[PDB]
């Protein structure tokens, strides 16, 4: 009766995981990211541009490349 | 030379290692078993299957029940094409692997493929025209073709 | 949807030229050179071509006229 | 692996601090050699150190001790 | 492509024109290494190669050499399907 | 009952020494075992019997929430004094009839 | 071992017109397939692999792509050797070796050869 | 030359008799 | 059993040697699924003998048509049996009666075109009771021969197949006994040597890219036919005299040797010692003697699969009166016609 | 039993027998008559050229179906070539006119 | 710096011997049949780098092994 | 004997690699090509013979361990 | 001569092993074994002489003797 009543009521109603290997950027970028233990992308986004630039052997164009490739893959820092 | 050409017209045909007469150049053209009638007027054919027929009295006159496995085998290239086109397989080998594994989406592709693709049903003695007729396939979870009672 | 072809056969006749014209038009749609002339209803290009024939939008004369005018405008 | 990544990051960080030219002059090789090692070998050395830092398990330790005794016995 | 089929008697000259060589021996296969024999009913020089673009002897095993006839065995290098026509 | 695991048995097309019934017949018998579970939806019962005589449903090790409806249900027969049958029967609640073939949908790590 | 070879020596070949037990229309030659045939899937896979190699080599620097197309006989004649490529690039053989190693490394990248490894 | 190929065959004749 | 027979079923069942019939009367002394032991009555006992009869029942074996031949005891322990009595029931026999089919509650009526020309409508209870289910043992042989490029091997290392696909195979490369296989699974893992593959361009390149090597052996493993799905119930290994046996062949051989000793020792215990020991050495020699195989073939492995075909639309049913029929639909039990007592047909 | 493509016969480049060689269905002579009685000339042509015997045609058809171009390049069936070479292997000169 | 390189090289060679040839070959992608040659070429160089990177390594287990060996003898 | 044959082959190949294919050829009295091809052709077969012949020798890593222990104790 | 000692010892041990065993071990036909041995034993003996087979074991025996002397 309960089953019939239930049917009758129905009637009645009517990315971040990817390693650094997926960056394929300048060897400058890969080397600096490997130095800082930034191996996966999921840890790259939490960084910030002003802090990343502080890395040695990392200047204007390296950060430009990393950020623009991240943007091209629908990613950003934060 | 006579035996090679015809292996007859010389009293006695020459037999082979067994006691059976050798099949001659002329014997491979003439007769019910020669090239003309066994391979040129009729043929074995790809994209073909065969199965027992049941009734399926729910069918409309223009459709027939086709087993899902039979349809999957008969429409394999179409399924590979749809798998590649809809992005579900990168390469044809990958699509073959999916169709072998019968993944859940292969059946959706197979439904899309046969939506309006008729199939010819033929019974063994084709005594007249109506011995071959085209039907729209409806996929059935079984192994017997369902045939409309009126045909 | 499609069950019978009696309006398309009527509009073209001969029951054989209908097949040829429908095949021409269905191949036109199938290759990326043409678009349907009737609202697609999830049909295959063969059925779409038959439904265009029934509507009178496609004939053997219409198809060759369109082919000719496409050739003429290719000059540009 | 994780320990391998930590080792690799530490080695690359210390290479960055010391200076590629300075490390080349210290190691007796050229700058380019250190730079190319940074990509060719350093990961493999890091994995090797990762599997070495585990140490010796007691069972295999006893196995190796018994074998070393056997090879050193008349 | 072709409009009609003509059937007639065959002259010795015509039969020789079809031919790609003279089958001189009754040998077929070498019974140890089953390659075709030199002038037998299965002959690579007369009837063509047994593997695609591979010379029988083994001095030519690339599509690059297509269109040359060997010297250690005299076997043309081409497709194996020609075995159905020669 | 949904699956069984007899001690020295690999498949149902074998025979157990000292047991008069074939393993396939034993499984066909266990298929008709009437039982109800109150608390859980899935329980493994145990049946260990030794010595000549019928092995009936009354010989299944019983917990509080499992009730054997007819204890006289014959499961097998032991025809040898030094004969032992030890099985783990799997009983689970469901609805309708589901053959084992449709139960191998994924093998669920079987 | 010679005994086994002599015993293995092929007996008289079976006639391809040998009737099968039915003896009506089943002959031995009806059960023998053409072993030297390309399956349509294999041919299509070959075409797709050619296309994939083209579309992957496209994403390489000009000289690296040319070097890789030359070192293997990719849509050209017989493969060239490193010395020949230097004869054409007017550079050292080891230079071409390094170039091709780097090109293969770049092609090994993920998101660059996932379809190519799908071809395996 | 019978059915849907009849037209085709006729067309061939159109090209053969020229 | 035939609920309606002609009385000729006992004659057909017994005359065909498909059942075990008592050669001599006595009292059943020991019953088992695989054998019966009879204590002959002294009246039928010869003076120089032990009054014991051992009937060894035929368990699941394959028939010429790939059906299941299996003998089940039809007597209980301690029961009196006379000469000519049936002791085991062979395939399609019930207490010595020929039992070819099942007696089913049939109704004669049209029912919605689901039995239109000769079609048959079947209830789901018929499937549930598995009373038209059949067992279909079948052989599948993997033969490793001596090829010109090198001998074939039955190793478990098979390229281009993952860990899972080789999980059903043991170390020696042969499927386990009792393993439930599916259409496509490997039964015997075999590889044939090959060489001079002649790789094409844009495949040499691909192998270079992925640092992979082209295998020098191609896979020729015995796989289960697509569609077929059963359990492996038997494996036989036939090794040529000169070849060295693998692990599984030796393991099978030891199992057969122990079984042989067990059967001979039990025969002596149930019941002469000179013939027992002499037969044990003959049986032992026969087990390891080595097999005379065809020339060239190195080693044969036969796998016996046991399928279970239940019932489905398309299967042909028939009565004894020439009334054919193909099952068209399998009906829910609540869709079937039923009588006043609620019993469906 | 079903089949799209599989192994092919040796002398005649045609599919094989039934379900043990994974072979195709014989579209015999009476089925050809039934197709002829209909107007189905493309059905018949594809049945006896691209689905059975044309060696180059069937691979092209497989490829064309794979990319959704349901068109065929029929070609000459291989069995007719076998017949021509067999009549020519007698002392009879049979050739195609207007090459 | 070179004496430290030799000391760390000895410690690393000991560690490799204790770990196992199979494991070392797998770790650094060197064919096992050639791993020994690798140790002649890259163990010292790598050692040098560790000496130049002021990395610290210890070799207690070896001494332990000695003790354990004495137990058998 | 199978695993002993594999071990002996590995040890032999390691010894050739350490000494050098060119140097090994120069010392043996053949060409470098001959050593390179013996490594592929016969070294496995000779290794199986040694496994049967029972000529296996101590693995060099355990040899170094034994040397170190004998130095530490003494 | 280390090479000659190795050749002598290897030939003696192979002869002691047995013809059939050696043929099976090196996968050579029993009709070719004498040829194979006469041709290849000197080469492999020279090889092992260069590779210093057994010299490590000799130094290991020396170390074992010394350790026994100390203890
Ligand atoms: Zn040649």
């Amino acid at each position: 009766a309960t089953i019939l009543a239930e049917q009758l009521e129905a009637f009645v109603d009517l990315i971040l995981l990817r390693p650094v290997d997926d960056l394929e950027l300048t060897v400058r970028s890969a080397n600096c990211l490997k130095a800082e233990a930034i191996h996966y992308i999921g840890d790259l986004v939490q960084r910030t541009e002003v802090e990343l630039l502080k890395t040695p052997n990392l200047g204007k164009k390296s950060l430009t490349e990393i950020k623009d490739v991240l943007a091209s893959r629908g990613l950003s820092l934060g | 030379v006579d035996a090679l050409l015809d292996n007859g017209r010389r009293g006695r045909a020459i037999t082979g290692s067994n006691k059976r007469p050798l099949k001659s150049l002329a014997d491979m053209i003439k007769g019910k078993q020669g090239r003309f009638r066994q391979n040129l007027l009729g043929k074995r054919v790809d994209y073909s299957g065969r199965s027992v027929i049941t009734v399926g009295p729910y069918l409309r006159l223009h459709q027939c029940g086709l087993p899902k496995k039979m349809a999957l085998e008969l429409f394999k290239p179409f399924i590979y094409g749809k798998l590649e086109l809809r992005g579900l397989a990168t390469t044809i080998k990958a699509a073959k692997k999916m169709v072998e594994r019968e993944e859940a989406v292969v059946w959706d592709i197979l439904d899309e493929v046969i939506r309006e693709h008729p199939v010819l049903l033929n019974r063994a003695p084709t005594l007249h025209r109506l011995g071959i007729q085209a039907f729209e396939p409806v996929l059935i979870e079984g192994k017997a073709i369902q045939l409309h009672p009126l045909v | 949807a499609r069950v019978t072809v009696q309006d398309a056969v009527e509009k073209i006749g001969n029951r054989f030229d209908l097949v040829l014209v429908a095949a021409r038009r269905a191949r036109q749609m199938q290759v990326g050179g043409k678009d349907p002339l009737v609202p697609e209803e999830n049909d295959k290009t063969t059925v779409i071509a038959l439904r265009e024939i029934e509507e009178g939008l496609i004939n053997n004369q219409i198809l060759d006229v369109r082919e000719r005018q496409e050739q003429q405008e290719q000059e540009a | 692996r994780n320990e391998a990544l930590r080792i690799e990051s530490a080695l690359l960080n210390k290479i960055a601090m010391l200076g590629t030219e300075k490390t080349a002059e210290a190691v007796g090789v050229d700058k380019s050699q250190i730079s190319r090692w940074k990509r060719d070998w350093i990961p493999k050395f890091s994995m090797l150190l990762a599997v070495l830092e585990w140490g010796v398990v007691d069972d295999d330790m006893a196995r190796l001790a018994r074998q070393v005794a056997a090879i050193l016995t008349n | 492509e072709f409009d009609a089929i003509k059937i007639a008697l065959a002259s010795p000259d015509m039969i020789r024109s079809w031919s790609f060589g003279e089958v001189k021996k009754p040998e077929t296969i070498n019974y140890r290494t089953f390659k075709p024999e030199r002038d037998g009913l299965f002959c690579a020089r007369i009837f063509g190669p047994v593997k695609d673009y591979e010379c029988l002897c083994g001095k030519y095993k690339r599509l690059k050499h297509r269109g040359v006839i060997c010297e250690k065995c005299g076997v043309e290098v081409t497709q194996t399907k020609v075995r159905r026509e020669r | 009952v949904t699956e069984v695991e007899i001690d020295g048995v690999l498949h149902e097309y074998s025979t157990k020494e000292g047991v008069q019934e074939d393993i396939l017949e034993i499984l066909l018998n266990l298929k008709g075992l009437a039982v109800r579970v109150q608390g859980k939806d899935e329980v493994i019962l145990t049946l260990n019997k030794s010595g000549i005589g019928p092995v009936t449903a009354a010989d299944i090790t019983h917990d509080g929430d499992v009730e054997i409806v007819k204890p006289q249900h014959v499961i097998c027969h032991l025809t040898d004094e030094n004969a032992s049958i030890s099985m783990r029967i799997k009983v689970q609640r469901g609805r309708g009839y589901v053959p084992a073939s449709t139960r191998i949908h994924s093998e669920e790590d079987e | 071992d010679k005994i086994r070879k002599v015993l293995k020596i092929a007996k008289e070949p079976i006639s391809m017109e040998t009737p099968i037990g039915d003896d009506e229309d089943s002959h031995l030659g009806d059960f023998i397939e053409d072993t030297t045939l390309e399956l349509p899937l294999d041919s299509a896979t070959t075409e797709s692999l050619r296309a994939a190699t083209h579309d992957v080599l496209a994403g390489l620097t000009a000289r690296e792509a040319k070097v890789l197309r030359m070192r293997f006989g990719i849509d050209m004649n017989t493969d060239y050797t490193l010395e020949e490529v230097g004869k054409q690039f007017d550079v050292t053989r080891e230079r071409i070796r390094q170039i091709e190693a780097k090109a293969l490394r770049k092609l090994r990248h993920p998101s660059r050869s996932e379809v190519l490894r799908s071809f395996l | 030359p019978a059915g849907t190929g009849y037209a085709y065959h006729q067309d061939r004749m159109r090209r053969r008799a020229a | 059993k035939p609920l309606v027979g002609t009385g000729m079923e006992r004659a057909v069942a017994v005359d065909s040697g498909v059942t075990a019939v008592a050669k001599r009367g006595g009292v059943v002394q020991y019953v088992d699924a695989s054998r019966i032991v009879i204590k002959v009555n002294e009246d039928e006992m010869y003076p120089g003998e032990a009054g014991i009869d051992i009937y060894n029942l035929t368990k699941y074996t394959r028939s010429n048509q790939n059906t299941c031949i299996n003998q089940m005891p039809c007597v209980s322990l301690g029961e009196p049996v006379e000469r000519g009595d049936v002791l085991a029931d062979g395939p399609s026999t019930d207490l010595g009666e020929l039992a070819l089919g099942q007696n089913m509650r049939v109704a004669f009526m049209p029912w919605n075109g689901y039995n239109f020309e000769d079609s048959i409508l079947v209830s789901e209870r018929v499937v549930q009771e598995d009373r038209f289910t059949t067992i279909h043992i079948q052989e599948l042989a993997c033969v490793s021969r001596d090829t010109k490029l090198g001998p074939e091997e039955i190793t478990a290392d098979i390229p281009n197949v993952g860990e899972a696909a080789l999980s059903k195979l043991d170390e020696s490369g042969i499927v386990y006994i009792g393993a439930e296989v599916t259409g496509g699974d490997i039964l015997v893992g075999k590889v044939t040597p090959k060489g001079e593959t002649q790789l094409t361009p844009e495949e040499k390149l691909l192998r270079a890219i992925f640092g992979e090597k082209a295998s020098d052996v191609k896979d020729s493993s015995l796989r289960v036919p697509n569609g077929v799905s059963g359990t492996v119930i038997d494996v036989q290994v036939f090794t040529r005299d000169g070849v060295e046996k693998d692990k599984r062949a030796l393991e099978i051989e030891e199992m057969q040797l122990k079984q042989a000793k067990k059967d001979l020792s039990e025969e002596l215990q149930i019941l002469l010692k000179h013939e027992f020991e002499k037969k044990l050495e003959a049986k032992r020699r026969k087990i390891t003697q080595g097999d005379d195989l065809a020339p060239g073939v190195l080693k044969i492995v036969k796998v016996y699969l046991a399928v279970k075909r239940r019932i489905q639309p398309g299967d042909k049913m028939a009565g004894r009166h020439g009334n054919k029929g193909v099952i068209s639909k399998i009906n829910p039990i609540e869709d079937m016609p039923y009588d006043e007592n609620g019993t469906p047909v | 039993h079903a089949r799209s493509t599989g192994s092919y016969s040796l002398v005649t480049q045609q599919p094989l027998g039934g379900k043990a060689q994974f072979g195709g269905q014989r579209f015999g002579e009476m089925e050809v008559w039934a197709l002829e009685a209909y107007g189905a000339a493309y059905t018949l042509q594809e049945m006896l050229t691209v689905k059975s015997d044309d060696v180059n045609g069937r691979t092209k058809m497989y490829k064309n179906i794979v990319d959704g171009n349901h068109q065929m390049e029929p070609g000459m069936p291989e069995s007719f070539n076998v017949l021509l070479k067999e009549i020519r292997s007698l002392g009879i000169n049979i050739e195609l006119e207007d090459e």
